[PDB]
């Protein structure tokens, strides 16, 4: 249901909505930590 | 000067943020009046976390400016904010060129300058990155022609869309990791090379509104796990291979406002997965028997399909040679 393939031709929209989390990690930010990498590939990883 | 910092590493990012607020040339969101004062982990769009070289000292690790219009240009001074590997810049009227003094962020893992003023050649600088797994550069106005040089490494994704890169797709796509790539709405002249399926790994892919031409390289039958092909709104010409038939996680698949000719094959286009299976405003000779049925979603408009509805004039529809391009002695399709 979501693909970023398509979602990269809209310029306004974002792999993740929480500010400063990394867009692999895009889940509860407990520490927000910018070092910490969830995901491998940002296909199964959107949002 | 009469501040102290925790560390000296925050000090360098001090110097560059405030060189970097001075080069705001505009901020409705008023979102850069926290920059003020030593305490850089509080200021809005910085964020901080113990360094991994060592946890007892915290440095600034990434950078998120999300839409947030922001417009200036990236001063070199960039250079000494070292470290960061988040730069979501995204969605903000900045321009100018990318410093060249950015290759000193050597820990530059995402780099998001999408929706942007941004207007050079491509960004040269942004290959010295190792550690660059997410690169996008789309809706931005780069020129010229795309380096070979970008699939070599290992990345994960590449965003080109809306921009207006000039040369053909390099043969060295195929040594590319890149799970999704996009080059849409630019203008890629030439053909596919024939060397994609050495991927193994592309889930998505996009080639839509492009100035692309030549019959299909066949090849791209080995992405076995791949999800999103699309080619619209470019002059492909030519019938469908049937090789294509091993794209067996293949979900949605795009191919209208082309040229294509032939044959459309019932094999494949039977594919649990595969779903909106567009066709639409095209040259097909050949059948969808199996191929408008509502159990998925498919589109026949101006295909030239005298069983369906919704074709072109018979005047329109193959008043050429109907015969299609030979897909032989093509440099594009074989020898
Ligand atoms: C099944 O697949 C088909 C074919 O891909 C798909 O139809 C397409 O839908 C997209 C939208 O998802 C259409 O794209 C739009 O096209 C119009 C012109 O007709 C443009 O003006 C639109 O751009 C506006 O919106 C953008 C996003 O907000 C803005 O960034 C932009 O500036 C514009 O304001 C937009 O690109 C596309 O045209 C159709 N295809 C055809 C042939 O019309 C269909 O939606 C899919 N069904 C699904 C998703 O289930
Ligand atoms: C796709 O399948 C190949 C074949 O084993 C595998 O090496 C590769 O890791 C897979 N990539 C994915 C799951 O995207």
């Amino acid at each position: 249901r979501r693909y970023i393939g398509y979602d990269a031709l809209k310029k306004n929209n974002v792999p993740c909505s929480r500010r400063g989390r990394s867009y692999y990690d895009c889940k509860k930010r407990r520490r927000n930590n910018p070092y910490r990498r969830g995901c491998s590939a940002i296909t199964h990883c959107y949002r | 000067l009469d501040l102290k910092f925790a560390n000296n590493r925050l000090k360098r990012a001090y110097i560059a943020l405030q060189a970097w607020k001075k080069a705001f040339y505009s901020d409705p969101f008023n979102t850069a009046a926290n920059w003020v004062g030593p305490d850089v982990c509080s200021y809005k769009g910085v964020f901080c976390a113990p360094a991994l070289d060592d946890p007892s000292v915290l440095v600034v690790a990434g950078i998120d400016l999300n839409h947030a219009d922001i417009a200036g240009y990236l001063p070199p001074e960039l250079g000494l904010l070292t470290d960061v590997a988040l730069f979501h810049v995204n969605s903000n009227r900045f321009c100018g060129v990318i410093p060249k003094s950015l290759s000193k962020l050597t820990l530059m893992y995402e780099f998001d300058v999408s929706n942007n003023r941004f207007v050079g050649p491509f960004p040269t600088v942004a290959l010295s990155w190792p550690s660059l797994k997410f690169l996008d550069i789309r809706y931005n106005d780069f020129e010229g022609k795309l380096p070979p040089e970008i699939f070599d490494k290992d990345l994960d994704a590449i965003f080109l869309n809306n921009n207006r890169f000039e040369s053909t797709i390099p043969e060295t796509i195929g040594k590319s990791t890149a799970s999704v790539v996009t080059f849409a709405h630019n203008k890629f002249s030439g053909c596919i090379p024939k060397t994609i399926g050495q991927m193994k790994n592309l889930n998505e892919i996009v080639f839509i509104g492009n100035n692309l031409s030549g019959c299909l390289p066949n090849e791209i039958g080995s992405l076995n796990n791949v999800t999103v092909f699309d080619a619209s709104s470019n002059g492909f010409v030519g019938s469908l291979p049937s090789t294509l038939s091993g794209l067996a996680n293949v979900e949605q698949m795009d191919f209208s406002y082309n040229k294509f000719t032939g044959f459309v094959t019932d094999n494949i286009c039977k594919l649990p997965k595969l779903s909106n299976f567009t066709f639409s405003y095209n040259f097909f000779n050949g059948e969808a028997q199996s191929c408008s049925s509502q159990e998925k979603q498919f589109d026949d408009t101006s295909n030239c399909l005298q069983n369906r509805p919704n074709q072109k004039s018979a005047k329109e529809c193959l008043p050429v040679v109907s015969r299609p391009v030979d897909c032989s002695k093509d440099k594009c399709a074989g020898g």
